[PDB]
């Protein structure tokens, strides 16, 4: 399951896709493919059906109205079974898997091997429908890769018909109006890359008002929108958030309540952080993001005085939220989650210098945050697996003890999966799309 | 000595960081830091994240952590607040150790550069030309011990290519390349004009371009401006850039009514 296995593994694929490219169509082929698409598990099965017929244009994700694990478990098998139905000539169920894969093998940075076996099915029967979402997955590589035109293309394309694309079926409006708000959403992506910030932001806004048009809201896709907006205002300058915040169409709470960029970034982030209070990476990114936003607020000459204080215990807890997003003995895997363990780790440790002077505990911090970002280096260097999981243990073990000596105390949540205090779900019931079109 | 006086920052210095401080002040609060070593490298630093604005024309610090590892086959670097967490970050320091000064300036010619090229891609998108040319953007890490300087680095994301020219898509990248320069010249009310045509050439031959060692010309002398001044400029005009391409039409450029100074 690591990238590079699974990268070659694909190639494999798509040279399998070649080669039957300039043959004719054997018993033993669908004899195989049964074999694979049967070894695995029933979810698996159930999955692969329900992509086949088409029932959704992104595959659901458990908390949006887990997948990541049973995916990640059977990547092996599934990739198997694509190669198989692959020889079957079976192109549905290859583009159905491809479909289920799509957005884990993206988190692996190879959606390029994917989308390049995609293609090659859609050669092997240009009948077989693909998934918006790895048609999106085409435009989001290219906006990555800098080809801006041909991903606006592709998402203006989308946009435009309704979110049709290729011999794709839908079976609702609503789920025409999600691909709408998505490519809406990366639109905003685009500009933003551009440095456009107040029409990356309007176009973040019309993604926002697209998602909430749904009979259950995208609560993924309107953290992702919110994170992206926060991101825009942090990078805007006073007159694209004055002129931003003056715009009538635009009717945002958190715009008519704060008057710098920088509170309304954290306020953004800490509206995304709700709408992922279920998947403490995403938690733990948002307010890292909130954090640094209150820290450079609070050392503006923008902020009040008597104030300041006040905006670097918000930046205190928003760090310790992300600090709690994981427990002592607690393993953690990812370089970017590790990372933002350290950040937010260090983040603390700076609020408590802002606050207190230099204190013994802040300068024990400040020390073992420089341990753990020596460790954290290590890791990013290592190249096995048990190495880098005692390198993650001994990261997340210096981040326990800067959580003591930091006195950091839990929140409780009535929802005992939340990982955000109540105050941010609080703030999100009133946050305030055909006409946006 | 006065030198460690000097390099020692007190609270009020990171306050005025943190919040925000002009060139002027920056250089001049600097002046007897005189020359450091080689920061040390395999490890963790204290550092203050410096980063420069020319649309408010203004140096920001943040306080961080940066791990410094090894040289390139330039020194890979690590600290916490990168734009990009997965990515890959290098760090230099000039062979010859010098000035604070050389650090800041250097940082300020490539982020005035780069200005200019994000509002001229700005405009090429507006016109559906592809964009084709970057500048890097580039940071200061002052390296602290003990709330003392004692190290200054420049930090830039790491890009794979090849050093070209632009010698040797749908337009050459010499024709980027001038018509950037063009439009830097109209940009900055006539008072400016980038000029490189050489840098990091990315995938295969086939993508992006890294522009570098831009040679920025200008009226309103400053330290990261050329010796040159409307000299530069007339130059470009009349040796370089002799005639338009169509990106500079397709930008509404219009030609400079100029004498050639001395
Ligand atoms: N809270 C959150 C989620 C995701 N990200 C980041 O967004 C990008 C892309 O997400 P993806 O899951 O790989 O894209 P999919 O097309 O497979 O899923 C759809 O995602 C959108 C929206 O959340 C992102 O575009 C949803 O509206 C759709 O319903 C689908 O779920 C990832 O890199 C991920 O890290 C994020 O930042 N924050
Ligand atoms: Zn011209």
């Amino acid at each position: 399951n690591n990238q590079k296995v699974v990268a070659v593994l694909l190639q494999e694929c798509k040279q399998v896709l070649d080669q039957l490219l300039l043959e004719a169509p054997s018993e033993e082929d669908k004899s195989e493919d049964q074999r694979c698409r049967a070894l695995l598990p029933s979810e698996l099965r159930t999955l692969i059906q329900e992509a086949k017929e088409m029932k959704w244009p992104f595959v659901p994700e458990k908390w949006q109205y887990n997948l990541k694990d049973v995916i990640g478990a059977g990547l092996q098998q599934l990739l198997a079974s694509l190669r198989a139905s692959i020889l079957a000539r079976d192109c549905a169920a290859a583009a159905a898997i491809v479909f289920l894969v799509d957005r884990f093998l993206y988190g692996l940075d190879v959606s390029g091997k994917l989308l390049q076996v995609a293609k090659g099915l859609h050669k092997l029967q240009p009948a077989t429908p693909i998934a918006p979402q790895v048609v999106i997955r085409q435009a989001r590589i290219s906006v990555n890769s800098g080809k801006l035109l041909k991903a606006e293309y592709i998402l203006s394309s989308l946009i435009s018909n309704n979110g049709a694309t290729g011999t794709w079926l839908y079976r609702n409006e609503s789920d025409k109006v999600l691909v709408q708000s998505v490519c809406i959403q990366i639109r905003g992506q685009i500009l933003q890359k551009l440095g456009m910030w107040y029409e990356a932001a309007e176009l973040i806004w019309a993604s926002i008002v697209g998602y909430l048009a749904l009979p259950q809201p995208d609560k993924k896709g309107l953290s992702t929108s919110l994170g992206i907006l926060a991101d825009i205002f942090v990078s805007m300058s006073k007159n694209d958030y004055e002129k931003f915040k003056n715009n009538p169409q635009i009717n945002l709470s958190l715009l008519k309540e704060f008057d710098h960029h920088l509170l309304s970034a954290a306020e953004a982030c800490k509206l995304a952080a709700a709408f992922s209070a279920y998947t403490p990476l995403f938690v733990l990114t948002a307010v890292n993001i909130r954090g640094t936003c209150l820290l450079s607020y609070s050392s503006s000459n923008d902020c009040p005085p008597e104030l300041k204080n006040l905006h670097l215990c918000e930046a205190k807890e928003a760090f310790e939220i992300g600090l709690l997003t994981k427990r002592d003995d607690e393993p953690v895997t990812g370089k970017q989650e590790l990372h933002s363990f350290v950040k937010a780790a260090f983040g603390l440790t700076t609020v408590h210098r802002r606050l207190h002077g230099e204190t013994g505990t802040v300068h024990a911090a400040s020390q073992l945050c420089k341990e753990a970002m020596g460790k954290l280096y290590n890791f990013s260097t290592s190249s096995r697996s048990q190495d880098r999981e005692a390198l993650s243990q001994e990261v997340m073990s210096v981040i326990a003890q800067v959580k003591e000596h930091l006195q950091v105390q839990s929140f409780s949540n009535v929802d005992d999966r939340s990982y955000v205090p109540e105050s941010f779900e609080c703030r999100l019931d009133k946050l305030i799309f055909q006409k946006i079109l | 000595k006065e030198i460690l006086e000097a390099r020692t920052l007190q609270p009020d210095d990171f306050e005025k960081l943190l919040a925000g401080v002009r060139h002027d002040w920056l250089f001049q609060r600097l002046e007897n830091t005189g020359v450091f070593k080689p920061s040390q490298l395999h490890r963790a630093h204290s550092a203050l994240l410096l980063k420069y604005s020319k649309k408010s024309e203004l140096w920001t610090a943040q306080e961080t952590i940066v791990y410094l590892g090894d040289y390139l086959t330039a020194f890979w670097v690590h600290h916490l607040h990168q734009e990009e967490i997965l990515g890959r970050y290098v760090g230099k320091d000039y062979k010859e150790q010098k000035g604070l000064w050389h650090h800041f300036t250097d940082v300020e010619r490539q982020m005035t550069a780069q200005h200019y090229v994000t509002e001229f891609n700005k405009r090429l998108y507006e016109q559906n030309i592809p964009t084709q040319i970057f500048y890097i953007p580039s940071t200061i890490l002052l390296i602290l011990e003990d709330k003392t300087i004692k190290g200054c680095i420049s930090v830039e994301p790491y890009i794979l290519g090849e050093f070209v020219k632009l010698s040797n898509t749908e337009y050459k990248a010499t024709e980027y390349g001038l018509a950037y320069g063009h439009f830097s010249y109209e940009f900055s009310n006539h008072r400016d004009v980038v000029v490189d045509l050489q840098g990091w050439v990315t995938g295969n031959g086939k993508g992006l371009i890294y522009l570098t060692d831009p040679q920025i010309h200008s009226v309103d002398q400053k330290v990261f401006t050329t010796n040159f001044g409307k000299r530069g400029i007339f130059y470009f005009f009349n040796n370089q850039h002799v005639e338009c391409n169509e990106i500079c039409h397709r930008l509404s450029l219009t030609r400079p009514s100029m004498e050639k100074p001395c």
